[PDB]
């Protein structure tokens, strides 16, 4: 049980890191999407 | 000048799109790993 509890604490820390890591990844993805939209608008303006 | 700017923008854009695809694949792999970890954690929690 003590070994299991240590493993469980490690797992909870890993889950929080994954969740926080996932939120950071989502923010990065949103920034990338905004940059892509700006680049597409610039390309359309350039073609016109 | 506009043609040169457009070529540079396209190079940044194609490169950015390739980077986005790679990031999405990495995110999908991370999500699959997280789901496997969560199932293992649930089994460990039940045993505990």
């Amino acid at each position: 049980l003590e070994k299991a509890r240590e493993d469980l604490a490690q797992i909870q820390a890993y889950i929080k890191n994954l969740k926080d890591v996932y939120t950071k990844q989502m923010e990065e993805k949103n920034e990338l999407e905004m940059k892509a939209a700006k680049t597409k608008k610039k390309i359309n303006t350039a073609r016109t | 000048t506009i043609n040169q700017m457009e070529i540079s923008l396209k190079e940044e854009e194609i490169q950015l799109n390739e980077a986005t695809e790679k990031t999405n694949q990495l995110l999908a792999n991370l999500d699959k790993e997280s789901k496997k970890a969560n199932q293992k954690g649930e089994e460990v929690a039940a045993t505990n």
